[PDB]
RNA sequence: AAAAAUGG
RNA sequence: GUCGAAGGUGGGACAAAUGAUUGGGGUGAAGUCGUAACAAGGUAGCCGUAUCGGAAGGUGCGGCUGGAUC
RNA sequence: CUGCAUUAGCUAGUUGGUAAGGUAACGGCUUACCAAGGCAACGAUGCAUAGCCGACCUGAGAGGGUGAUCGGCCACACUGGAACUGAGACACGGUCCAGACUCCUACGGGAGGCAGCAGUAGGGAAUCUUCCGCAAUGGGCGAAAGCCUGACGGAGCAACGCCGCGUGAGUGAUGAAGGUCUUCGGAUCGUAAAACUCUGUUAUUAGGGAAGAACAUAUGUGUAAGUAACUGUGCACAUCUUGACGGUACCUAAUCAGAAAGCCACGGCUAACUACGUGCCAGCAGCCGCGGUAAUACGUAGGUGGCAAGCGUUAUCCGGAAUUAUUGGGCGUAAAGCGCGCGUAGGCGGUUUUUUAAGUCUGAUGUGAAAGCCCACGGCUCAACCGUGGAGGGUCAUUGGAAACUGGAAAACUUGAGUGCAGAAGAGGAAAGUGGAAUUCCAUGUGUAGCGGUGAAAUGCGCAGAGAUAUGGAGGAACACCAGUGGCGAAGGCGACUUUCUGGUCUGUAACUGACGCUGAUGUGCGAAAGCGUGGGGAUCAAACAGGAUUAGAUACCCUGGUAGUCCACGCCGUAAACGAUGAGUGCUAAGUGUUAGGGGGCCCCUUAGUGCUGCAGCUAACGCAUUAAGCACUCCGCCUGGGGAGUA
RNA sequence: UAAGGAACUCGGCAAAAUGACCCCGUAACUUCGGGAGAAGGGGUGCUCUUUAGGGUUAACGCCCAGAAGAGCCGCAGUGAAUAGGCCCAAGCGACUGUUUAUCAAAAACACAGGUCUCUGCUAAACCGUAAGGUGAUGUAUAGGGGCUGACGCCUGCCCGGU
């Protein structure tokens, strides 16, 4: 890891030197894949990254981004109550989930009728829905 | 203990002054006496006697105070000190309220104010301040 | 204290740092060890390129990048201007002045200058955002 | 002269 | 032959980097436990010292008023 | 002429001498012998950093910061060592050796060093073209013509800086159209525009075209020295010839307003406000902050402000900052008086006379390069710029004068400081000895159903006879009443009485010494309580600990016990809100009133030294202080420089 | 004993290596004694010249013992023999000592120090049926027994059971 910036330092100077050659970084796998016109190529620019540039490194197949999703709806509610003294901290929703239709993205529907849960909490809800799902849940 | 009878002059004075006194004995010397004749003459103070007593001898200062009982003495500094000693050139003798007031000095030719020491062209230790 | 006191040990001045320390040092490479020099600006590398919450009571996604100068030096630097093209391995350039609200990003990125590209649709003030005059 | 906590 | 650069060997000195792990420090949120201080803060508080206790702290000895209703 | 003591010891050719050698030269420069010297708290040694200066930036100044360009000096030439040649080198483009590194080789051997001018790679936020010429100045050789000179003189590139001039000037209400806002009246961009008139800085075209050029040499004429004379030599006057820049600057004539305006800001500081969009998001921000639906703070628009070929941002220095205070601050409560003595060095020091002239003051002379800052003048059309002449800059050096003050010398004085003599009080200290009250325990007599404790209880003790009560015994610790902003001590502290040893303080004389003084870094001692070590002692009280209560819990407060300790001797520790949160010494500045120890004069007056209260002037941010200052002054010391991190590593 | 040099082996077992004297020099740590012969280096024969001394004597003489210089020889000069290998770390026991005569020398025992406990003297404890003895011709700063084991810092809670 030490040679990294000279790691990407070579890269743009074989980039310039190379029109066909690409390095570009993956923000969701946070990894590092160059693209090149054959196999051959890429060993060419490896074994001279290696000697010319005294970079060594290792080359693997590119990591795939996955994603989730519920195949089965359902009823569910979240109840957090610490009350144990003073000013405590409450909340409890009942929400329906159901598996969308792929490709149509989250949807957020507020059936709340008679304020059951205060207008001013609701988007509060949405976004922890939001930032919950950001992180997976099964992998 | 001791150690600037100038000083203690000059607070004399300035303390007696506050106090609106009318007159001021102190131990004498002959710096002294010669400021106190100095002053007398500027007009800062009203008289000045000297007893010769046993031991030291006396200074008997007699202020003055102008109409509506005006202090004519604003104040006294020491300027020179037996911690740090300033002396200054004839061509740089400071001015004490832009002339209105004195600066007593001591000269190779008597203890003299500093428009004799711009006069006859000579510096000497500034002894004091009075405006 | 007295004049002899003050003979014995003279006065002392407070001595002053710098609010952009990192700017202050360069690196010799051949040496390898670091040497004072004053830079008004220093090109790096965004180690990470993100968003930080700013400190209370303020609230906002403020857009930052983590770079590593060229003296080695690893620092935050603010990304000002709306919209920025800079990904990590980015090459930008980054001048001093601290941002009060984010806590360790104490310099700002130069917009227009090697790859951070200038704001789109800035109009006004367009030289500090490396924005080309329309026309 | 019994005990009576806490409150972004 | 004298002196003599560089080089070799040896035990020390100093400086910097790095090191499994570890100590306290700061910062961050609307976390957990209690409530020590500010009112006589519900045992006046604080200072040095000793010891003890999850924690704030408690207790002992001496000191201070920067405390003291009637 | 620089930082560090969280660097205090360094030095053995080291310090001196004798002799010799050596060098241009003196000298431990080197070598033999003799001695143990030499440096250092006035900072040696060590470590870190650095070319020095004229100057440059900043500041009202004092000062603070810097050491590009240009000039002076020093040092170096891939790293290290050495000499030869030479007047001069231990020599950038010279030699030898070693080392690292390039290139050639036939492998035996050779060549080389851009921190010269361009340029390359690399590093960087960033810094120029592999130019013309020796025509000017200067240098090397030569008698000279002359040759060499990337010094230098000039072109190219860069708003990098300063300075100068442009991007038009005049009339223009008819307030055109259009943008923006609007109370829908209009307001504004606006004399701005358009149209008319003019000018050519500048630009384009065509002509003329400098100075920088002195010359040297050559050629005639003379004139000075010397020669018998001559050539020659020097000088004077004369004549032809020499320009890279460059046909550049500049001047003249013609054509056109036509090619030539952008940047930041408009909440306060701080000159400049409206609309729309967004809605604690997006974003802004130097600091205070601005943004959650009617934002002069975000983004755009119109308008406005400041500048203008520049305008902003960033970095660095000085200023503002009196925020290290010499000028020019402070330490009762804001940060800051060491807990307090005894004292060394240093600092400072009472009155008079004579003398000296180191400090001080005043002249003369030399010097402080040039350039630069400043003043004046002159030359580029002005300015920047250039030149000339002044002015200034030293803590500088020699030399002549003055003598008040500081310093040196000599001599006198008694007020400060001590000594003598007469008194006074004291829980001042150390060591023995003797008492009385009470607590605890123990032994007896009487006597019985509790005692003890709490808010209430319980634990506990008692019925195996407690507690209560009477007599005696053992032991330890502290000394009721007196007792009081009373006393003593440097502080910590010191309270029964007696004896022994011993310190300090106050009052009154003025015999005596005659400034012997004050402060005090470093040192050296004392220093509450707790604590530690050895040995002793052990009543009471009581950390820890154990029960009993209280409580949601109660590792507490309350109750019952209880070990260390509390006590003693000798050592150690060295800290406290060790406080008046107020260093020591000295003098001066209204008063009223209590008290302690004295003294003098008639219950009263005066006075010395303490100890309290109230209170002027003055001081203070205020509170307050106020002859026991926190006032007015002088000397010395200690200490402070936003909070936290941290009295930590 | 070529070259190698722990590759051997459970293990450097054995062997090799060091070894004398003089000189220079010598670390962490420490209870300040030490560690230390730490380590790591230099010298060592013979001849001649010059030259400071010490002991014994009237002196001569005899004996001891240095310093400087210039030379000579060999592969090599404490020329043979005898004469420490050293260093960095960890566990255990403080240390010197003692032990399974004849398979175990150690971390076991002892130890100075600590603590508990008994014992008032015809002591307690111990030998003996007793007499008589040890203890001790001592007397609580003493004597016997138990446990621990230099020194430093310390040694908590439980008395229901025995
Ligand atoms: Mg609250
Ligand atoms: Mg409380
Ligand atoms: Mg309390
Ligand atoms: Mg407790
Ligand atoms: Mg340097
Ligand atoms: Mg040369
Ligand atoms: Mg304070
Ligand atoms: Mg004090
Ligand atoms: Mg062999
Ligand atoms: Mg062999
Ligand atoms: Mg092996
Ligand atoms: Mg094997
Ligand atoms: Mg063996
Ligand atoms: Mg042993
Ligand atoms: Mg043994
Ligand atoms: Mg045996
Ligand atoms: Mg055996
Ligand atoms: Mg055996
Ligand atoms: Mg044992
Ligand atoms: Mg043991």
């Amino acid at each position: 890891k030490a040679d990294q910036d000279k790691m990407t330092q070579a890269l743009v100077k074989l980039q310039e030197e190379d029109p066909t050659f690409h390095a570009h970084t993956d923000e969701e796998t946070g990894q590092v894949i160059i693209g090149g016109m054959g196999e051959l190529h890429l060993d060419i620019l490896v074994d001279r990254m290696k000697k010319e540039f005294n970079v060594e490194c290792n080359v693997g197949a590119p990591m795939v981004s996955y994603r989730e999703t519920f195949k089965s709806s359902a009823q569910v509610q979240g109840k957090f109550s610490r009350q144990s003294g003073g000013r405590g901290q409450y909340g409890d929703v009942h929400i329906e989930f159901t598996p969308n239709e792929t490709g149509a993205g989250f949807e957020f529907e507020n059936a709340i009728v008679g304020g059951v849960v205060p207008r001013e909490y609701i988007p509060s809800v949405e976004a922890g829905l939001k930032d919950a799902m950001e992180n997976g849940v099964l992998a | 203990t001791m150690t600037d009878p100038i000083a203690d002059m000059l607070t004399r004075v300035r303390n007696a002054n506050m106090v609106r006194h009318e007159k001021l004995e102190l131990p004498a010397s002959n710096i002294k006496k010669e400021i106190a004749e100095i002053l007398k003459s500027e007009g800062f103070i009203k008289n000045v006697e000297y007893v010769e007593d046993d031991k030291q001898g006396v200074l008997r200062l007699f202020l003055k105070y102008g109409q509506n009982d005006e202090r004519v003495i604003t104040g006294l500094k020491r300027i020179s000190k037996p911690g740090l000693r300033v002396y200054a050139k004839a061509s740089e003798m400071p001015k004490v309220l832009n002339g209105l007031g004195i600066a007593l000095v001591s000269t190779s030719e008597g203890v003299i104010t500093d428009k004799e020491a711009r006069k006859r062209n000579v510096g000497g230790e500034i002894i004091a301040y009075v405006w | 204290p007295t004049i002899n006191q003050l003979v014995r040990k003279p006065r002392q001045s407070k001595i002053k740092k710098s609010d952009s320390p990192a700017l202050n040092k360069g690196f010799n490479s051949k040496k390898k060890k670091f040497t004072d020099l004053n830079s008004p600006q220093k090109r790096g590398v965004c180690t990470r390129v993100g968003t930080m919450t700013p400190k209370k009571p303020n609230s906002a996604l403020r857009k930052y990048a983590r770079v590593r100068l060229s003296n080695n030096i690893e620092i935050n630097a603010y990304i000002p201007g709306i919209g920025h093209n800079l990904q990590e391995h980015s090459v930008v350039l980054v001048r001093g002045g601290r941002v009060k609200d984010l806590p360790g990003v104490r310099y700002h990125i130069v917009r227009g200058a090697l790859d951070t590209s200038g704001v789109d649709g800035r109009r006004q003030g367009r030289s500090l955002y490396g924005t080309k005059k329309p026309k």
